[PDB]
């Protein structure tokens, strides 16, 4: 995942993945669940001060904020003529990271 | 040479001297003979410790046999200008200088260990030249001899004459006989 | 050995030593013999503070026993040259040169801790050669006495008559008498 | 010119010195004349210790033929009064400072080598002066060897009267004398 | 110590000297007794500033109390080769070596502090050995005197035989006196 | 000056001294005088070393003329008490303290170049004083000759009796002599 | 102290010493006395430059007042076998050896400042011993002298004799002169 | 000081001293008189290019006066220990010890400049004493300069009476005698 306007995979792309197990019903998929993989890796690399703009870390973030609490997201047809609407209010979002070193900061 | 310590924190590790380490848990060393060089390092030192939090007390670790009288004011003036309070911790001995120090903490801040000795004599000098010229530095001399001796007595809290009459000449104090002179406010054995 | 303090900024954590972490709050310190070295090293802070913010005033802390008038002289034109006023504290003592330059600070920002010695004296020199180059120089030595005279009547605000009686011999005088005497404006005791 | 040595951790390789990288073990090496100077950086790195781990014990090698008191009695003093337990082991001599600072470890951690000489001598001193100052530093320096030897009667576990008759004169022991004698309660053969 | 000055830059903040921040505004130092290691010091310095802006003048600040001629000299030689004008400031004094480098800068672009005090005199050498040596050693220095004499003359603005009978003995010079001679252009005594 | 060198890591790239390179393959370089200060540095390398890897040999270069018998016993113990064997090759020379330190490697890992020299001799020292105090000292030196003494024939095999004999004078030893005398195991002349 | 100068590379920005900076550009130091220490330095650099760019042209300065004669001819020999042409120029002053590598650098790029000063004067020795071993060293040191005059006629075009008989004293030669006697190509006024 | 140069490499820009930048292409200098501190130096150099590329031939630059003849030979094994052939260059000069490291290096790899100088000489020592033990070390100078001669004479290839007669008293050798003599292989004039 990355920030949009990018090369990298987008925050949206999460939610296509969904439609597929739903059989591409936005019904079904507005009541799932998402599982966020390795999300530790997405945390500030030492740049508090943001000297740039982390796409690949706070940018990953700040795009997910809205998806988390719930927002009408533009999730592509298949895989951008449609931008078919899913909401992501009811879906629950679980997210597993190792958090390497965070024992250091407890 | 100085050995390097690690600083665990939440952003990182990071790298100080044995020194620099203890500076930044408001710790100062006095070592060595009081000079203006080593005088204005501890000066720099306690006013960068006093805006880092002016009200956090500042240690001060004395273990010297004196030296200048002009370089120990200066710290003296800045002990007693910054708000914190500055704790003096006597360690191995504390002499005219050293003692004067160690005496101008804040009260009920003042420590020295067990096996540790406190030196209080009147200013030492000399100046030769002119008959004229003696005059004046005999003057000034006497002048800070009989300043020092009020800045004791009021640290001590014990009468001007006394200081006089116990500082012409050369006096050594224990530990526990520090305590009742008013030199120093209790003595570290052990940590509770 | 000077020690390391962290600097914790918005941008990151910088770490820099004790004498220049005070540099960047435009604190310049004035130690030990005054030399052609140590003394131009200081007009490069003045300028670099200046040039930074010439609004803020610049902070110069003088704790010597004097040194060359070349060297102070230098000293003295760069204060008096850059628009930011110079503030001057004395701490420890300020003999003829350090005198010279606590008494050159702006205009009601020089200050002296009140256990401070001030010594104010004419120029020492001497040469060695022909009677007519002893000549050249005891003119030239006799040419340096009168400027300085002058330009310290003129801060400290007496009379050139008085400044040469009182230069004449050797005078001290502590931090009270200094303010009466023009050579610095107030004492700083304790903070606020 | 020391060697630098690598650690390998999660967090990456990170380069210490020699010294440096055996004080993360709790390792401190006292070496040379016993000084202010050098006696400082040990009480700093028994403080630095203790705060890390305050269970942990400290090994402090000894390696010294020893030097001034009142340097010595800072680090005695620090040592009783951290909350660990400071290991000491003696490695190619102890004279008397640093055979005071060797029994003053804790019962059972004091070690010795098995090729190493333990001197044990009164306090050496002297002064030049009118006959009123001698006497007052005479008598300073009795009760120096007189509270030294309580000291170490204390930690050698021997009468005040046998340590001042041993003491009397220079009294050389080896690494078995030693344990009999209580100034250690071991010898390190070979690593188990 | 030399304290270390933070530049704020596009790409970062880069920690830079005192002495090297100040080369950066082509701003070059020149104190103490000139010698050929320093010499080479500055040319280096003036042939860096000229590659990076051959348009731009170089300020030079001279502090010195004199040197070797032949140090110098390159020291001039390279002020008149680069094209770029070498402006030079004179702070504290400037001997023979210091005032001849002084007035060898670019006319116009000449400055002394009000304060400041130039000196100005024949050379200074001498030889032990044969005769004939001694006449080849006493004619090259002859030869010298007189090239420095016309160099200054040129650049002065005085005659010749001018040059030659104030340099017989050291003549001091101050700041309005330089600019009378032609030693230098102004006076600096504000930044406006 | 030490050369320095680069690692080249599949981890990446690191920088090390020529001493610090070597030192991380468990190799020890013993050059110079032998002392304290330097003894403890070879002490604290092999410290290190064992507690990297305790089961890896390591190598000792020992290449001086001798030194204090104390700062060499320190090293000796050091050996035997760690686990790992300690390695022991002779370039250039071994004196006495560097003969008995080659000979204290572990049996089979003593080593010696074709062109080396072993000079093995009695303790030398000396005392001033009282004769009270000479016959301390005097007993003592000989104690430790006597000790050095049956170290010398326990690692070399040969017999009190004939350790004396050769060692009561100077005995310079080649290295094809150092085998049959036991000091070294075998001659390095080439890698095969 | 030496300033550091940082350069605007492609792909980064790096720091780099005044000496260093220069040395990237094919620019070498030559001054102080002449030396193995610093020979061998320079002779280094030269290798270097070599590896970089074996066409490009490479600056020699000097300012040596000379030096060992062993020690400047490993840096001749060095100048006559690296395939890149040595440009020297002399600033300053340049003594026999100075002067001799002056006048090694390749044809027609061989500069001088202005008012720069070279003497050229023959060997200078000493030996005290056996009249056997004086005669050893006077032979030898003949040979030098022969051997220099040699290269002194083939680079500078004049005869041997009039080498020879220029040399038995010192000759001083000014930067005109110096062209005349075909000690060095061209005279470097201004930039055109 | 010394240079420090930039080498480009697939990793990136790397900073290297200059005796640093050339120890990577398997060049070791050895400048000054041979010591115990320097010989380490150069063998921990030789062991570590041994390692890294045991195949390639490593260069030796000697440029030296002499030395302590035990250093040297911690040299001479090493070269000959380690598998690798060591080139020997011959640069200024190259005393006794330096001309028998000079011939020490593989026949047909050692090289001389056209102006270096080469010197042999019989060893050099002395001892002050008793009649007994000056006999013992008497007894062994003359070992090493047998044995010495005996190595001079393998390399050299001249019968060992020859040498003995050459060494008696000091000999220089110029670069082509050096060749005729067998010390030298071939002489370096131009890089083709």
């Amino acid at each position: 995942l990355t920030e949009a306007g990018y090369v990298g995979e987008d925050v949206e792309n999460i939610i296509q993945k969904l439609l597929q197990k739903s059989d591409y019903d936005v019904q079904k998929a507005q009541r799932g669940i998402v599982y966020i993989d390795e999300i530790d890796k997405i945390s500030r690399k030492s740049d508090n001060p943001s000297i740039t703009r982390d796409v690949s870390g706070e940018g990953v973030q700040q795009a997910l904020l809205k998806l988390i609490e719930g927002t009408v997201a533009a999730v592509p047809p298949q895989g951008q003529q449609e931008f078919l609407q899913v909401d992501t209010s009811k879906i629950l979002f679980i997210c597993g990271g190792a958090f390497a070193g965070l024992d250091k900061v407890i | 040479l100085v050995p390097m310590v690690i600083e665990q924190t939440s952003r990182g590790e990071r790298s100080f001297d044995i020194y620099s380490r203890l500076l930044k848990e408001r710790v100062i060393f006095l070592t060595g003979q009081v000079e203006d060089h080593m005088a204005n390092l501890i000066v720099a030192q306690m006013l960068f410790l006093e805006a880092e939090n002016p009200e956090k007390d500042i240690y001060l670790y004395i273990n010297s046999p004196g030296g200048v009288i002009t370089a120990g004011m200066s710290i003296y003036d800045t002990m007693q200008f910054i708000k914190p309070d500055v704790s003096t911790i006597c360690m191995g001995q504390a002499a005219s200088m050293g003692a004067f120090l160690l005496t101008a903490g804040a009260k009920g801040k003042r420590f020295c260990l067990p096996n540790s000795r406190v030196m209080i004599h009147q200013p030492l000098g000399g100046y030769q030249g002119q008959a004229t010229d003696i005059e004046i530095h005999a003057r000034e001399i006497l002048k800070v001899k009989g300043r020092m001796n009020e800045l004791m007595a009021l640290h001590t809290g014990q009468s001007l004459e006394q200081i006089e009459r116990d500082t012409e000449r050369d006096r050594f104090l224990s530990a526990p006989e520090a305590v009742e002179y008013g030199l120093v406010d209790s003595i570290l054995t052990h940590r509770n």
